[PDB]
C-alpha cells in the first residue's frame, strides 16, 4: 500500500520513547570476522535493555555509516542457515523459517532468537532495516495472526493446492487420516495431528479441521519456542501494541525493507561479453524483460545468476563472484533453441541471442524455474 | 571402500572419503579442508543424533553412502 505505511509509520516513530536515564551512547568495538559472536556477547550481556535505545558508536578493528554496516554484516550472519537456527523453507526457496530443530543444533538457540530479536527490534527503533528473507507467516506469527490455508501458498504452492483440493472435494478416495510424515534428518516420523489422529478418518466433515491441523504443523507448533523467544527480544524494545497497528505486509517493510532489486542499479553496473552491448537488441529485451517480471521473479533471477538473493549493500557495482569482485556478466553463447545458462561462481549468464522479445522473456522465465 | 555426504544448510553436499574407523573427529578435518571450518566450530548430526568427537562412524552404525548433517556452532555466554 505504501500510503498508509508512511501515516502510522510517522505516528509509530513519534510514540517511541528514548528513556532520559541511559547513557547517551551505545558503545561496541568489534572484529568483521566474528560479527555475530561479539554482538551477540556485547548486547545480550547488557543488564538493561532500553541502553541499547542510545545512539550507536560501532568500531570495527562516520558512525552512522558505520552502523548501516553493521546492520548488513550481522544480518548475513544472523540469518546464516549454517547456524540451523532458520532454514530454507523449502528446496526452491530463498525465503526463511524457524528450524524446529534448532535445539539440536544449538542448545543455546533460545538466547540466540532473543538475540535476533533485539537486534531487529533496534534496528526499527532507530528506523534501519536488517537484510533477509522470511516467509510471510512469520509476520503474522509476530501479530497474533491465524495462519491459514491461503498463507501456505506463498511459501509451498503444491501443498497448497493439494489442501485446496481437499477442501473443495470428497476426499475419501485420499484415505487419509489425521497423521502426518514428518521428515527431520533424512528420517521420517509419523505424528499424530491431534489425540488419536492417526485413527481418525478425513472426512467431508472433519476436513476442514484436518486443514487446519495441518497448517499449524507445517508453520506454527513446532517452533513456538524459538518464536516466543525472538518476540521477547523484539518487544524489549518496542511494545506489542505499538507494533501492531501494522499489518503483515508493513511489518516485514518496516522490518525488511522493499524485498526487490533496483533494475536500473543492476542494469547501470552490468558486463556484457562476446558481441553484447548495452543497445544490442537482445540486451535490451533482456533488461525490458526484468523491468516486467515482480519482485519474486526477479529475486529468483538474481539467485540463478548469482547463487544468492541478496544484493550487496552498496549495490551492484560491488558484486563478488568466488575470488573477489565480479560485476554481473552477460555473454552470448549458444543458439535460440537453447534455455539460458548460469555460472553462479563468476555471476555469469549464458543467453542465447534470441530473435524476439517474447521467445526470450519465456525461454529466461522457463529456465529459472527449472534451476532446482 | 567408502563413500559418504555431508548436507550443509546452504544447499550443498559434501562428497567424503572415509572408513568405519574414522574418528568424527577426523571427519571433521576432512570438512575443514574442503570447506574452511574449524572442526570445533562444526556440528555433524545423524539419524536425530549429534555426533561426539571420539566415537567412529562405525560405532554409530553409519554405513556405505550415508548423508550426516553439518551445522555451525553456537558458543552462548560462557
Amino acid at each position: 500500500g505504501s500510503r498508509e505505511f508512511k501515516q502510522k509509520y510517522d505516528y509509530f516513530r513519534k510514540k517511541l520513547k528514548k528513556p532520559a536515564d541511559i547513557p547517551n551512547r551505545f558503545e561496541m568495538k568489534l572484529h568483521r570476522n566474528n560479527i555475530f559472536e561479539e554482538s551477540y556477547r556485547r548486547i545480550m550481556s547488557v543488564k538493561r535493555p532500553d541502553v541499547l535505545k542510545a545512539r550507536l558508536w560501532i568500531e570495527f578493528e562516520d558512525y552512522g555509516g558505520v552502523a548501516r554496516e553493521w546492520f548488513f554484516l550481522l544480518s548475513k550472519e544472523m540469518f546464516n542457515p549454517y547456524y540451523g537456527l532458520f532454514e530454507y523453507s523449502a528446496t526452491d526457496n530463498y525465503t526463511l523459517q524457524i528450524n524446529p530443530n534448532s535445539g539440536l543444533c544449538n542448545e543455546d538457540h533460545l538466547s540466540y532468537f532473543t538475540f535476533i530479536g533485539r537486534v531487529a527490534g533496534l534496528a526499527v527503533f532507530h528506523g534501519k532495516l536488517l537484510d533477509g528473507f522470511f516467509i510471510r507467516p512469520f509476520y503474522k506469527m509476530m501479530l497474533g495472526k491465524q495462519i491459514t490455508l491461503n498463507d501456505m501458498e506463498s511459501v509451498d504452492s503444491e501443498y497448497y493446492n493439494s489442501l485446496k483440493w481437499i477442501l473443495e472435494n470428497d476426499p475419501t478416495e485420499l484415505d487419509l487420516m489425521f497423521c502426518i510424515d514428518e521428515e527431520n534428518f533424512g528420517q521420517t516420523y509419523q505424528v499424530d495431528l491431534k489425540p488419536n489422529g492417526s485413527e481418525i478418518m478425513v472426512t467431508n466433515e472433519n476436513k476442514r479441521e484436518y486443514i487446519d491441523l495441518v497448517i499449524q504443523w507445517r508453520f506454527v507448533n513446532r517452533v513456538q519456542k524459538q518464536m516466543n523467544a525472538f518476540l521477547e527480544g523484539f518487544t524489549e524494545l518496542l511494545p506489542i501494541d505499538l507494533i501492531k497497528i501494522f499489518d503483515e505486509n508493513e511489518l516485514e517493510l518496516l522490518m525488511c525493507g522493499l524485498g526487490d532489486v533496483d533494475v536500473n542499479d543492476w542494469r547501470q553496473h552490468s558486463i556484457y561479453k562476446n558481441g553484447y552491448c548495452p543497445n544490442h537488441p537482445v540486451i535490451q529485451w533482456f533488461w525490458k524483460a526484468v523491468l516486467l517480471m515482480d519482485a519474486e521473479k526477479r529475486i529468483r533471477l538474481l539467485q540463478f545468476v548469482t547463487g544468492t538473493s541478496r544484493v550487496p549493500m552498496n549495490g551492484f557495482a560491488e558484486l563478488y563472484g568466488s575470488n573477489g569482485p565480479q560485476l554481473f556478466t552477460i555473454e552470448q553463447w549458444g543458439s535460440p533453441e537453447k534455455l539460458p545458462r548460469a555460472h553462479t561462481c563468476f555471476n555469469r549468464l549464458d543467453l542465447p541471442p534470441y530473435e524476439t522479445f517474447e521467445d526470450l522473456r519465456e525461454k529466461l522465465l522457463m529456465a529459472v524455474e527449472n534451476a532446482q | 571402500h567408502m563413500r559418504i555426504f555431508v548436507r550443509t544448510p546452504t544447499r550443498k553436499t559434501i562428497t567424503l572419503e572415509v572408513e568405519p574407523s574414522d574418528t568424527i573427529e577426523n571427519v571433521k578435518a576432512k570438512i575443514q579442508d574442503k570447506e574452511g571450518i574449524p572442526p570445533d566450530q562444526q556440528v555433524l548430526i545423524f539419524a536425530g543424533n549429534r555426533l561426539e568427537d571420539g566415537r567412529t562412524l562405525s560405532d554409530y552404525n553409519i554405513p556405505k553412502e550415508s548423508t550426516l548433517y553439518l551445522f555451525m556452532r553456537l558458543r552462548g555466554l560462557e
